[PDB]
């Protein structure tokens, strides 16, 4: 199993791949691990401007997309939203399994998850199976469960 | 030019480094290696450095080291100004010439001038205690390629006294 996690810089997606001393990613992080009885190759690819133009080069045999969400970023959810359906309409990643972390529930104004999924348009997704899940990164609160719900969801395929 | 499916069917470590260092025309540099204990949480060796001899490790690890469970090896490489497409490394181990085991991975494309990550988290009684007995007998050869052309050849042995 391949999973690929993405989502704008400062979203908190390396923290998350730590957790279930930091840095700004320019590049990649995989990690690569046993879990549920499954192989997890996982790459956590930077978010910067930059970066975003070199995503396409992991999609391709992609079983599970993370989109990463900093809920209190509400400036820049447009750019979130739209940067997230690009990627649903690319082919290479057909088949994947989509699961939204809305992360940094503990920041005082941190959007719902209901209010993540109407700002990120969750409901138009017609053709893959998704998820929304609110979680604190930095506490490790509510990430397993989430992906546990991935990997049984792609492992019904 | 040597490829995956050249290195995929040697029985012994090579006598010599496969590619001169030159060949690294993607200046790709390992900048650190760490390597943990997943139980107790130990690092049992780090490395570290700024950003046809190619490099060599000779290791210094304990007899519990090949009792352990679980251990985590994690790698920080930069890379140069080219894309680096379909990176992959095939890491052969050897204990007297019999291969022990043997890793390949599939990295995938290096973004130019990256700061990159990757961790892994991963014995007969005979086995063991000839490893104990036989310091520098474990050795290792490590290929890194791209798109199918060996690019750098590291090599390591190890000690378990
Ligand atoms: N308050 C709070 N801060 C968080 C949470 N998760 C991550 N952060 C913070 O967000 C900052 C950036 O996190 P990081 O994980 O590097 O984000 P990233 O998306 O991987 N960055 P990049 O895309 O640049 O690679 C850090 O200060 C980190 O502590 C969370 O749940 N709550
Ligand atoms: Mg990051």
């Amino acid at each position: 199993l391949r999973l690929l996690m993405l989502g704008l810089d400062n979203a908190g997606k390396t923290t998350i791949l730590k957790k279930f001393t930091i840095s700004p990613t320019l590049g990649f992080n995989i990690k690569t691990l046993e879990h549920r009885g499954f192989k997890l190759n996982i790459w956590d690819v930077g978010g910067l401007k930059s970066l975003r133009s070199y995503w396409r080069n992991y999609f391709e045999s992609t079983d599970g997309l993370i989109w990463v969400v900093d809920s209190a970023d509400r400036q820049r959810m447009q750019d979130c939203q739209r940067e997230l359906q690009s990627l649903l309409v690319e082919e290479r990643l057909a088949g994947a399994t989509l699961l939204i972390f809305a992360n940094k529930q503990d920041l005082p104004g941190a959007l719902s998850c209901n209010a993540i999924q109407e700002a990120l348009e969750l409901d138009s997704i017609r053709s893959h199976h998704w998820r929304i899940q609110g979680c604190s990164a930095v506490t490790g609160e509510d990430l397993l469960p989430g992906i546990d719900w991935l990997l049984d969801d792609i492992s019904s395929r | 030019p040597i490829g995956p499916e050249d290195v995929l069917g040697l029985q012994r470590i090579t006598g010599d480094y496969l590619c001169s260092p030159e060949e690294n025309i993607y200046k790709i540099d390992f900048v650190r290696f760490k390597i943990r204990d997943m139980d107790s949480g130990t690092v049992l060796f780090e490395i570290k450095k700024p950003p046809n001899a190619g490099r060599f490790v000779r290791y210094q690890f304990t007899p519990a080291f090949l009792r352990l469970r679980q251990v985590g090896a994690t790698v920080e490489f930069t890379v140069g100004d080219k894309p680096v497409n379909n990176f992959r490394m095939i890491e052969r181990h050897y204990f007297r010439n019999q291969l022990l085991k043997s890793f390949d991975f599939h990295f995938g494309f290096c973004i130019p001038s990256s700061k990159n990550t990757c961790e892994h988290i991963y014995l007969s009684e005979e086995l063991i205690s000839e490893m104990i007995r036989h310091p520098y007998e474990t050795q290792s050869d490590s290929f890194y390629f791209v798109d199918d052309r060996l690019v750098m050849h590291n090599k390591a042995d190890y000690s378990y006294s």
